[PDB]
């Protein structure tokens, strides 16, 4: 058709007319790498193509499956003018940088041929498998070799041979050294728990990438694949191209993976995120004003508001001398409430921080949240399935009611608060991963309330090896005075009578999430006047631990 | 007694009687006579078969694709005499279903799926 | 002060809102269904409570680029997607300079 | 279906005499197989779009459409602006215009509905011929005047418009159905649209310019597909018979109708009851003797509200309605007094701006006594009257089987979820007995259903968090089914402290040994034992008013707290804390404070008043005061 040919001649001039930063084109440096036959990078920016033409780029994303062979012959002709290339290796369009994102639940029947982008995250990982693209068959009737055999989505066989007398209406023969294959991966994606406000219908979608899109594809990648949905009996498969592991949903573009200077980050961030974190960081009550502005329904108890804010940040995963990362995250848990008022502490964090889960005691068995293993039904092979602790990486997992549970589940999670890693080798299948997820436990008393007659170790079910690996341990303060119920009752009246009017925060929730990425930028150091202050405070808690003679209650 | 169901609700009915005795004091004479006396009364005892085949027998019918639940002594003895010996020997699950089929005589079946009420 | 950050997104949302109405293939739409359709399409990490604010402080300044009205259910939003961005950017830049010059 | 038209004239003869005038030789053309002619049905529908005036149309619902002017004449400028070319036409408007056209649409909607799609296009081109959309304007008739069931499906209603309302349990995935075929030649470039109507597969062997057999390969990546969503639906619980399980009919949805009806709602399904022979082998054309019954989905009065408002001003409505739930027991009115306020609950409020979105205002009543003495009528009477009631067994059902569990399913190749009983009765009332001897594993899963209102089940690699909430009642029983004065009420109840604290009120069936107690109880059941039905409908109101009294205040009157009536909740909370004597210094949790607010919202809802005064606040603490003296 003449419509597809018009979209290729004008696209060839885009790589020479539209400049980049200076008077050079970003595709000029990419042409020097394509000469070496092991790397085929063809990144095309969509936000820059609309500046030169808009009506031309409309038919590209609307009908992409038909212009698929036209993009391979146009880019190969343009690079031929730069430098002569051999005629024995093809390429692949790597169209990325799409500002428009589509939801998995937003799909109909005409989604094929649309060059869009799908979000989500991948859980299951499959090995590479080749694919017959450019092959060569041989007729077993007249002994003639037929070259240039392209396989689309079915078994494309030559119905008419070279001899116009008879043909082979059965099978052929796969060539050996005259057949080019392209390997791919048949990964299994999964809907993210931070984008499902209503309805709980989990499903997946077939995603197939290209040859150079391997390596960076392991169990625990929250990337968003980009490509075009292809329809197969009759199934669905999303043909991807490149990957880009970023933050869940939207968010920033830098956390604990890429490090740069301070002059290159200012050119990418907005101007509204500069003076907001500049004049407010010089105050003296910055650590206290962020406690009331986030929990307006909680009156009093300043010991639980200053620990939840530090839970998101905390320590950093350092590296020892031999190259082994130890700890680097704070853990806390409360006890002294029969699930009557501590439930709101886990709900405010689940809605705020998207990297958080929520489960009860009986809802989590032995595995499920760590790493589940089960033989596949359509492959018959022992695979490894990620849990809830692997999806909430660099975050915090919530868990309530620590009583209605057995003992086999606590043993399988002992390597989470001390090593922050998962090492499960079951059935000769190695699956050693890592996750920096803090455990936000919530212990519950035996008889519901704290008994004053019994000891402090007889009201809880936690033993010594469990509390030794755990970090901070708080207990809810219980006061039986006439002023406690008189002050908490006034906050309940103002909340149920004045709907959406009792909140009097000084900083909205839009700026709280912005200050989460600035903490992971400039890593603080240790002053030379603090080594003498830490060695003199540990000896105080050493004598505070041994109240009797040697041991007592909490071991420090 | 009276079986009219007035004021929306349903009053009680059907005479009830219990008897304690060692199975061997000519109890078969008091059971075989009443079995042939009533027109709708089958000879069912506490033993001789399994306890899940006389009050809760499930039949997996794969020819139609349904799930039914029958008994053997309280599903076919409508307006008759229910003959059963050794009232205190079965499990607790067999004695729980008697709480509703004895007062107002309404069979209540609710095992996640089967939602019906048999009249017997 | 609640719309200062919204004025900074005017040169940014001009390119995002232009592509989300072309890839969807649907010509006209409404704002009631927009609370669950384009709420996750536009790259905005801000809370959805202020999503219905940029649809009023932008169309009233340029009635020709976007014309719509209000009713009660399924509105009639018609966006002129057949215009080149070489001249649309110059139209929205007239009111932008007036905000920073107060 | 594309059927041809056969003329009904004398075969072999052109015209037997009859000059000039047309006698018995007019427009006798009609479709072979249907008494509906395209040349006659189109003319009868064009006047329906121009000469139809509905003065009884409202203004709050038909905004933008004039009432005095024809309604369909103003809809010409509405289809080209909404985007989708689908006009919504109600079947009730057709009967009020022409009675002949109304009977032909329901009797055979296979050729009358496609006929209406061509009549609207002719009128639309005569008003706005420049405004174009995707394909063409289609008519989706809905809201019929028939209400039948799956058992009353007569054999004469085949291929007719049948509207049966029900409840959708769960839905299937997405099954693409290839409609028009698409092919591409291996030599030249030529497209061919092969209509695969009536489920037929055929491909042309002759190309455009090549003219070579076996040279046109098939490509199924550029054609138009359609999702086949298998939707199941059974008989509605409001009109289902008692004594048998309802029948489930399979529903189909294509085009834009896919993913429109969410599972778990009550939407009136308007479709065509068709029947297709089941194909056993897709290769050889085989016909099964048993067909598949499928239905292709297409899409209060003022004489009773005024009577409910007059009873709200009467100060005796709260006492008459409380005594209607006691058809046998004369006394013991305080036990069933709190059950009447359970159906109302209160208006649910939202506080997502402060980090606390979900919030339940339902009341959970706790009972205790002998299961059979006075609790035999309070467990089966709130099931037949209330349509939103689901009865289930405690020991007869499993712990995970009652809610939403995970079960294998090799048919869909996906671990799908299954429903239960309490997960379907949302915004209603659940029925469940045996709480004293229930399973140990069942008591643990109830710590977040009626407490957190979010069933979070993350096990076996299944991440699913259900948001089902329903007020659940319980009926406990002591260790000896009798109150023991030698021991306190704490030791009698075997439930832990964390379980009994989640309930609001608490009662206990007491049987005093007083001689004068039988003079007011035994003399009442005997008086109504010999009397038949000559006094039930004379001294007691009917049950038709109670069902209509709660279906009006749950979506019209939203009460809220004020500044004066809310100050009494603080003083009453401090007095009920330093109880002592029985247990000690307890009740220091926001549980009883939250349940006390729910009692005030339920009392003001029965009075039909959004403003809560200090009168209803004094009545909320009175019910809680009687619960303390009952268990002590």
């Amino acid at each position: 058709d003449e419509v597809a040919e018009k979209c290729q001649k004008l696209f060839l001039d885009f790589l020479e007319e539209f400049q980049s930063s200076d008077g050079e084109i970003k595709y000029l440096q990419l042409a020097e790498e394509l000469i070496r036959p092991e790397r085929n990078t063809l990144v095309v920016s969509f936000v820059d193509l609309e500046q030169f033409n808009q009506q031309l780029s409309t038919t590209i994303q609307e009908e992409f499956y038909r212009v698929y062979p036209y993009l391979c012959r146009a880019l190969k002709t343009f690079v031929k003018d730069r430098k002569e290339i051999p005629l024995a290796k093809d390429f692949y369009v790597a169209f990325q940088d799409l500002p428009t994102r589509h939801k998995i639940r937003e799909l109909t029947s005409s989604r094929i041929g649309l060059l869009t982008r799908i979000s989500g995250q991948v859980v299951r990982t499959h090995p590479v498998h080749p694919e017959l693209v450019s092959g060569t068959f041989l007729c077993l009737d007249c002994q003639t070799v037929i070259r240039d055999v392209e396989q689309q989505f079915k078994y494309t066989q030559p119905n008419i041979c070279r001899n116009p007398v008879c043909a082979n209406r059965r099978r052929f023969l796969l060539d050996t050294n005259k057949s080019r294959f392209v390997d791919f991966q048949k990964v299994r994606i999964q809907e993210t728990q931070a984008e499902l406000p209503r309805g709980s219908i989990p499903r997946s979608l077939e995603v197939i990438l290209r040859a150079e899109a391997v390596e960076s594809a392991q169990a625990g990648d929250k990337c968003d694949f980009t490509g075009t949905l292809i329809v197969v009996s009759y199934r669905l498969v999303f043909l991807a191209c490149c990957v880009a592991p970023t933050n869940p949903r939207f968010g920033g573009k830098e956390l604990r993976d890429e490090e740069q200077t301070a002059e290159s980050i200012k050119n990418q961030m907005t101007v509204k995120e500069w003076e907001k974190v500049f004049e407010m960081s010089q105050d003296k009550n910055l650590y206290h004003n962020l406690c009331t502005s986030l929990f307006p329904t909680i009156h009093g108890n300043d010991e639980v508001k200053r620990g939840v804010l530090l839970m998101l940040f905390g320590g950093v995963p350092k590296t020892t001398g031999e190259g082994t990362s130890l700890r680097g995250d704070i853990n806390v848990c409360i006890v002294g409430d029969p699930s009557t008022a501590k439930s709101q502490f886990l709900k405010h964090v689940e809605e705020f921080s998207p990297r958080a889960v929520y489960t009860s005691g009986k809802a989590s068995s032995a595995a499920g949240l760590t790493a589940a293993v089960v033989r596949d039904e359509e492959s018959h092979e022992f695979v490894i399935e990620a849990g809830a602790l692997m999806l909430a990486d660099n975050g915090v997992c919530c868990i309530d009611e620590f009583d209605k549970m057995d003992v086999r589940d606590q043993v399988a999670i002992h390597e989470a608060m001390e090593q922050q890693t998962i090492s499960i080798t079951k059935a000769g299948v190695k699956a050693t991963l890592n996750a920096r997820t803090s455990i936000l436990a919530a212990a519950n008393p035996i008889s519901g309330h704290y008994d004053r007659s019994k000891s402090l170790k007889q009201n809880i079910n936690l033993s010594a090896p469990i509390m030794s690996r755990f970090d901070l341990f708080f207990i809810l303060v219980d006061e039986c005075n006439e002023v406690t119920d008189y002050a908490i009752a006034r906050r309940i009246v103002d909340l149920h009578s004045r709907i959406e009017e009792s909140i009097d925060r000084v900083y909205s929730l839009d700026d709280i999430r912005r200050y989460l990425l600035f903490a992971r930028q400039f890593k603080p150091k240790i002053s030379k006047e603090s080594e003498d202050f830490i060695v003199e405070q540990y000896k105080h808690l050493r004598q505070r631990d041994g109240s009797g003679v040697t041991k007592s209650s909490w071991r420090i | 007694g009276v079986d009219q169901s007035p004021r929306g609700m349903k009053i009680r009915g059907n005479i009830n009687i219990c008897l304690m005795g060692d199975p061997g004091v000519a109890k078969s004479q008091l059971l075989s006579y009443i079995d042939r006396l009533a027109p709708r009364s089958q000879y069912t005892t506490g033993r001789g078969s399994s306890g899940v085949g006389l009050t809760a027998a499930v039949l997996r019918d794969s020819v139609s694709g349904e799930l039914t639940l029958e008994g053997g002594a309280l599903v076919l003895a409508d307006q008759g005499v229910c003959c059963i010996d050794e009232f205190d020997k079965m499990a607790e699950a067999d004695r729980t279903a008697i709480h509703e089929v004895m007062e107002q005589q309404t069979i209540s079946i609710a095992k996640a799926g089967i939602l019906t009420t048999l009249n017997a | 002060e609640q719309r200062l950050q919204r004025l900074e997104r005017l040169p940014e949302l001009a390119r995002v809102l232009r592509s989300v109405f072309v890839s969807e293939r649907k010509p006209a739409l409404s704002m009631e269904v927009a609370c669950a359709r384009m709420v996750g399409s536009c790259c905005t990490i801000m809370s959805p409570g202020e999503m219905e604010k940029h649809l009023l402080l932008l169309s009233e300044l340029l009635p020709d680029w976007l014309s719509l009205h209000r009713i009660r259910t399924d509105t009639y939003v018609k966006l002129d997607k057949a215009a080149d961005l070489a001249h649309i950017t110059a139209r929205l830049a007239h009111q932008t300079r007036a905000e920073e010059g107060l | 279906q594309k059927g041809l038209q056969v003329d009904l004239q004398s075969d072999g003869a052109a015209a037997e005499d009859i000059v000039a005038s047309e006698q018995s030789l007019g427009q006798k053309l009609v479709i072979w197989g249907t008494d509906v002619n395209v040349a006659a049905c189109k003319e009868n529908f064009q006047r329906f779009l121009q000469r139809f005036i509905d003065p009884l149309a409202k203004e709050e619902e038909n905004v933008g459409i004039d009432i005095t002017e024809p309604l369909y004449m103003q809809r010409l400028g509405e289809i080209n602006v909404i985007g989708e070319p689908f006009l919504n036409v109600n079947c009730e408007h057709i009967k009020s215009f022409d009675k002949n056209l109304y009977r032909q649409l329901i009797s055979y909607p296979q050729e009358v509905i496609p006929t209406f799609d061509m009549a609207v296009n002719e009128i639309f081109f005569d008003r706005y011929p420049d405004s174009i959309l995707e394909h063409q304007i289609q008519v989706r008739p809905f809201n019929a005047l028939k209400t039948k069931n799956m058992r009353n499906l007569n054999p004469e209603d085949i291929d007719q418009l049948i509207t049966i309302s029900g409840m959708v349990i769960r839905t299937s995935q997405l099954i693409p159905e290839m409609q028009e075929a698409f092919f591409q030649c291996q030599v030249c470039a030529h497209t061919t649209r092969v209509e695969m109507d009536r489920g037929r597969i055929a491909e042309p062997s002759v190309c455009g310019r090549c003219h070579t057999t076996h040279s046109m390969a098939l490509i199924h990546n550029r054609s138009l597909f359609s999702d086949k969503q298998m939707i199941k639906l059974q008989e509605s619980p409001e009109d289902m018979p008692a004594g048998q399980t309802p029948h489930t009919v399979i529903l189909f949805a294509h085009n834009d109708l896919v993913d429109k009806v969410q599972p778990g709602d009550r939407v009136n399904v308007t479709g065509i009851y068709r029947a297709v022979p089941i194909r056993v082998n897709p290769r050889v054309s085989n016909v099964k003797s048993v067909y598949k019954t499928h239905i292709d989905v297409i899409h209060f009065s003022e004489k009773r509200v005024e009577l409910l408002k007059e009873l709200s001003r009467k100060p005796d409505i709260y006492e008459r309605l409380a005594s209607a739930l006691a058809p046998s027991i004369y006394e013991h009115e305080d036990i069933k007094k709190g059950i009447l306020l359970q159906l109302f609950g209160g208006t649910r409020k939202d506080f997502s701006h402060t980090g606390r979105g979900k919030f339940r205002a339902e009341i959970n009543i706790l009972l205790c006594g002998d299961p059979g003495t006075s609790k035999s009528q309070l467990l089966q009477y709130v099931y037949n009257l209330v349509p939103r009631g689901q009865y289930t067994s405690g020991k007869g059902s499993s712990a995970v089987g009652l809610t939403a569990y995970v079960m294998k399913d090799p048919e869909t190749r996906q671990l799908v979820l299954q429903t239960g009983a309490l997960v379907l009765s949302d915004n209603g009332i659940c029925c469940i007995d045996e709480f004293d001897k229930m399973n140990e594993s069942t008591r643990s899963v109830l710590h977040e259903v009626m407490e957190q209102q979010t069933l979070s089940i993350a096990k076996a690699g299944i991440i699913c968090q259900l948001n089902a909430r329903t007020s659940v009642l319980a009926a406990a029983n002591p260790i000896e089914s009798q109150w023991n004065p030698k021991k306190t009420t704490i030791e009698n109840i075997q439930l832990p402290h964390t379980l009994l604290s989640r309930f609001d009120l608490i009662f206990l069936l007491l049987d005093p040994q007083d001689e004068a107690y039988d003079r007011r109880l035994a003399h009442h059941l005997v008086a109504l034992y010999y009397q038949s039905e000559e006094q039930a409908e004379e001294e007691l109101l009917d049950m038709a008013v109670l069902k209509d009294y709660i279906a009006y205040a749950h979506s019209t009157i939203m009460p809220r707290l004020s500044e004066e009536a809310s100050q009494a909740l603080i003083e009453a909370y401090v007095d009920m804390r330093k109880i002592g004597s029985s247990r000690g210094m307890v009740s220091a949790y926001p549980r009883q404070l939250e349940s006390l607010i729910r009692l005030a919202e339920a009392h003001a809802k029965v009075r039909l008043s959004n403003k809560v005064e200090a009168i209803d606040v004094e009545e909320a603490k009175r019910l809680h005061r009687e619960a303390l003296k009952q268990s002590a």
